[PDB]
RNA sequence: CUGACCGAGUAGUGUAGUGGGUGACCAUACGCGAAACUCAGGU
RNA sequence: GCCCUGAAAAUGGAUGGCGCUCAAGCGUGUUACCUAUACUCUACCGUCAGGGUUGGAUGCCCUGACGAGUAGGCAGG
RNA sequence: AAGCUCGUAUCAGUUUUAUGAGUAAAUAUGUAAGAAGUCCUUGUUUAAUUGAACGUGGACAUUUGAAUGAAGAGCUUUUAGUGGGCCAUUUUUGGUAAGAACUGGCGAUGCGGGAUGAACCGAACGUAGAGUUAAGGUGCCGGAAUACACGCUCAUCAGACACCACAAAAGGUGUUAG
RNA sequence: GGAAUACUGCCAGCUGGGACUGAGGACUGCGACGUAAGUCAAGGAUGCUGGCAUAAUGGUUAUAUGCCGCCCGUCUUGAAA
RNA sequence: GAAAUUGUUGAAAGGGAAGGGCAUUUGAUCAGACA
């Protein structure tokens, strides 16, 4: 006799559909550092990069500074699992530690002017093992047309 | 197998206003204690207003026979539910023990008028110790004196299933 | 159009719940406010000192 | 890797109940009782006997 | 209890015991041809397969839950041997998600010493002595797979009251001899 | 206009049988379960 | 309670046949016997789920449940 | 099918507690069993911040408001087939001998039994080894007792196991018991 | 008045015979017997022996027999028709 | 130098069908390894 389905299968992803050599070596580190570390930081991290791409929308430079602007977020470390895309609406970027996936080049180019330095995820991880000091920002997704 | 005598008392379980009832007893004849037990409960619930989840069973005991090993002529009133209008019905079986002779009850019932266990009520079991008043002949035959009777055509039984004898009876 | 007791009793059980807490906790009690089904009867002592238990003999045909 | 059953290979049994061993000592299945002359109430035996 | 009914029966009186607070529960159909209501009162009580049976706490809810499934199931009451043996037979403990069977008192203990109980022998206690976390003992144990009685049900058609010669109601001191059997 | 072991555990009804009966219908076991009605009181 | 009539057609016919009468027929009671792909114990393939693994990672090990199927969907070959 | 956000999760083709709905049951049908709740105090239409309303201070964290069970709950995108089905049960209607409302099956279903069967009784299916059963049977075909025990049958078309393809009243100086 | 037996249930009482399974693969853990050394029926078979070393076991197939099995696709609520 | 179809030689079966499935006997045939 049954009450559930027959069998059912897990209702989380388990590997990303990409097959970019980086991005599964990345995949592979977060997955250690969660079973290993159990930090909810990583495990965030972990679920976030097997978004597909539209579920991954690019968070503009000035929504980091958004985010730098709150209470005590003046020195927390910014990781955007996404694209960071630039934004001329804003002229002074704060100084600040981004840490993501890709850096368009202008984005990149104001966070170097505004004294600050990007970073790839492995850099971050290795710099907070536990997700310490960071601040997780997630991109709009009613913007994507749907 | 055999059936059983057990005493079974029902309380009607007492509530402020109505204490300690007058403790109703029945005797009931069944293979084991939960039937006796149903059976009482289905007696009761035609008898007067009382139900199983407001009354329980205070206290049942098998009555074991005072002299298992004595013949015994008794009579037995029984009414008999068949497929027309249910009628009364005296029957006398000489029996070593009131459980044999209800037992002997069922099949004849059974057998002679195709009433089932369902459709069968005990009126009353009563040992008949005189002899004057037996009134059914089949069982006042056998209160003759020095009574003896033969086994004509006596059957024997073979292991074996064949027989080089060629026996006989007697 | 349906306006019945059958929510006011459950907010003057509310009500009756609340001050049995307090009770158990001005007082060290278990707290005991969690409606139980009914229980089975516990055992008891009957006895016929009063009346004899009659037989019935379903005589009745 | 295999369930092995109480109540027999008395090693298992032991391992889940230390008891058990002392359970062996006396027994535990076949103590003594104590007779006693509680004879039963007249109106008891009349009822059971009599209708 | 028995020197309370001697006391009783000496004295002019009838000494009735306590209504059982514990019962056992055994699957006597199959899955097909089921009505819904009965069929969902069976998956309440985790009697998902024949031949499978769980404790249940005697109680008017329950005891409503049990004549509806009457005629599809047979209980009674258990004896203090026939649980002991079921537990040690069929004795398997519910862990986060699979059904681990009870080979040790560390296992047993580890997943229930919240309430107390760390071995085979306090949950069979508080099974038969049905306690404050008789609920807690009841879930962790897995529904228990029995296999048919040895011998045969001794009743010629299985789909009929107990009362009436068959398999199914109430066999309330007769039940043990059942499980025994099917143990 | 109220109480009742009062109608009555009656009518009626859910569940099960490879239960009976050609059919009409009926009985059993696990349950639920009334009203008119009856006595007294009320007005 | 059992039996006959009540229950009359067209090729020859079927409690299924053989066949049976203290039945191997009928009602009922008591026992042991045969078994389904059902149930209980175990071996293996696969699906699913929960854990372990930095010293072939989509990799390897442990535990638990399950395996019907037309139109049709997905996945792996 | 793809998944997304949360996670002990609120739930349940089920019961219990309370009561509406009914000369009037039973089965069902409706609402609740509270942390998103209760209480003391207090801020910003009535003669009066009197009161609604949303806030602050204070009192209770989980026997926290019944039982049992839960391979978690919600959410977004998109789509292959059917849109005429058949059988069986209950209620109602019609009726000398079918139309509406309910639930389970077949259709999509194997396996054992009814000598076979789509509507029946069991039971739902991975490949294997051992054992116990279900319905169905123990004279042979046919694996199992010409088993035990109590009563009935002489049938010149007896009888021989629900659905199965089915008759009674009545008559008999056949026979058994009341 | 003194007893047993019958029925029923328990025994973490003893024991004979028959059938299937030998799955895991250096230790780690839970237990028992022992003053100890150690042993054990304690998280899956070991010890000894005999025949053959080949068509002997075994696979394929021809055919002998126990039982079963209707003719494929489409359509039809339904077909072997 | 394929199947449908046909002849010669060797083997096997055949009482109003054949063909197929589980299971074994008989005939033929067949691979492998041995401090």
């Amino acid at each position: 006799d049954h009450t559930s389905k027959q069998h059912k299968r897990s209702g989380h992803r388990t590997a990303p559909k990409s097959d970019n050599v980086y991005l599964k070596l990345l995949v592979k580190l977060y997955t250690f550092l969660a079973r290993r570390t159990d930090a909810p930081f990583n495990k965030v991290v972990l679920k976030a990069l097997f978004l597909s791409k539209i579920n991954r929308p690019p968070v503009s430079v000035s929504r980091i500074a958004r985010a730098l602007k709150q209470e005590g977020a003046a020195n927390k470390t910014v990781v955007v699992v996404g694209t960071v895309t630039d934004d001329a609406r804003i002229f002074e970027f704060p100084k600040t530690t981004v840490a993501a996936l890709r850096f368009t080049a202008g984005a990149r180019a104001k966070i170097v002017k505004a004294g600050g330095e990007c970073i790839t995820l492995d850099q971050l991880a290795v710099r907070a093992p536990k997700g310490q000091n960071t601040l997780i920002l997630r991109g709009p997704r009613n913007s994507r047309e749907a | 197998a055999h059936f059983k005598e057990y005493q079974v008392i029902g309380r009607r379980l007492p509530t402020e206003s109505v204490p300690e009832p007058k403790l109703f007893r029945m005797r009931i004849f069944a293979s084991n204690e939960v039937i006796a037990k149903s059976r009482y409960w289905y007696f009761l619930q035609k008898l007067h207003k009382v139900k199983k989840a407001s009354g329980e069973i205070v206290s049942i005991n098998q009555i074991n026979e005072a002299h298992p090993t004595k013949v015994k002529n008794f009579g037995v009133w029984v009414r008999y539910d068949s497929r027309s209008g249910t009628h009364n019905m005296y029957k006398e079986i000489r029996d070593v023990s009131r459980v044999a002779a209800v037992e002997t009850l069922y099949q004849d019932m059974a057998a002679r008028h195709r009433a089932r266990f369902r459709s069968i009520h005990i009126l009353k079991v009563a040992e008949i110790e005189k002899t004057a008043d037996v009134k059914r002949q089949y069982v006042k035959q056998f209160l003759t004196k020095d009574l003896k009777f033969p086994l004509p055509h006596r059957v024997q039984k073979s292991t074996k299933t064949f027989s080089y004898k060629r026996p006989s009876t007697f | 159009i349906k306006h019945s007791k059958c929510r006011q009793e459950f907010l003057e059980r509310v009500k009756a719940n609340a001050a049995k807490r307090a009770e158990a906790k001005a007082q060290g009690v278990a707290v005991q406010l969690k409606r139980q089904p009914a229980q089975p009867r516990e055992s008891r002592i009957v006895s016929t000192e009063g009346n004899v238990p009659q037989t019935l003999a379903p005589v009745p045909y | 890797v295999l369930k092995k059953n109480p109540l027999k290979n008395k090693q298992v049994l032991l391992r889940l109940n230390p008891y058990a061993k002392v359970f062996a000592a006396e027994k535990l299945g076949s103590k003594k009782a104590e007779k006693t002359g509680t004879k039963p109430a007249a109106v008891f035996t009349e009822t059971l006997k009599h209708d | 209890i028995i020197q309370a009914k001697r006391d009783a029966k000496a004295a002019g009186s009838y000494y009735v015991e306590a209504q059982h607070k514990l019962v056992f529960v055994v699957r006597i159909k199959g899955i097909n041809k089921i009505p819904p209501k009965p069929r969902k009162v069976l998956q309440l009580l985790r009697l998902t397969r024949i031949n499978s049976g769980t404790f249940v706490k005697v109680t008017k809810a329950t005891l409503e839950l049990l004549k509806l499934i009457e005629p599809y199931v047979a209980y009674g009451y258990p004896s203090y041997s026939t649980i002991r043996q079921l537990v040690y037979k069929r004795g398997f403990g519910k862990i986060n998600k699979q059904r681990v069977p009870l080979s040790d008192n560390a296992i047993i203990e580890a997943n229930l010493g919240k309430y107390g109980i760390l071995s085979i022998d306090d949950l069979i206690h508080e099974i038969i002595t049905v306690g404050p976390h008789f609920k807690q003992a009841n879930n962790f144990l897995w529904p228990f797979k029995l296999s048919n009685p040895s011998g045969g049900w001794g009743v010629p058609r299985k789909f009929k009251h107990f009362i009436q010669g068959g398999s199914f109601g109430n066999r309330e001191e007769f039940i043990n001899k059942l499980v025994k059997s099917m143990n």
